[PDB]
């Protein structure tokens, strides 16, 4: 009634960026698709000359 | 009906800017429609590799 009455008396907000580091970029990209063919070409050339041992030993 | 000048059929644009992030990738292109041409946007698509 008196004394104190003179003054006065959720779910999901879904953030995303959190506490990780900063990020950067560059545009000098992508030789790498050539080596996948270099590697599998030269791999064949190994077997090709293993065959050239065998095809001369068989003579 | 068809031009007697040198001119491309297909143009490829690399991003002028990009922003790879936690859950999204963003890219900007300068879509330059050169002179004496028209582009139908139905002939445009993003060639993504990853």
């Amino acid at each position: 009634a008196a004394a104190a009455m003179t003054a006065t008396r959720m779910p999901s907000s879904g953030s995303s960026p959190s506490v990780p580091s900063s990020i950067i970029a560059e545009e000098k990209l992508l030789a790498l698709l050539a080596e996948l063919e270099a590697l599998s070409r030269q791999l064949a050339a190994l077997t090709q000359q293993v065959s050239e041992l065998r095809e001369q030993q068989q003579q | 009906v068809t031009t007697d000048r040198s001119q491309r059929l297909t143009l490829r644009f690399v991003p002028v800017d990009r922003e790879d992030t936690t859950y999204s990738y963003k890219a900007r292109f300068t879509l330059a429609v050169g002179d004496n041409r028209v582009l139908d946007m139905a002939s445009t698509y993003f060639d993504i590799r990853g």
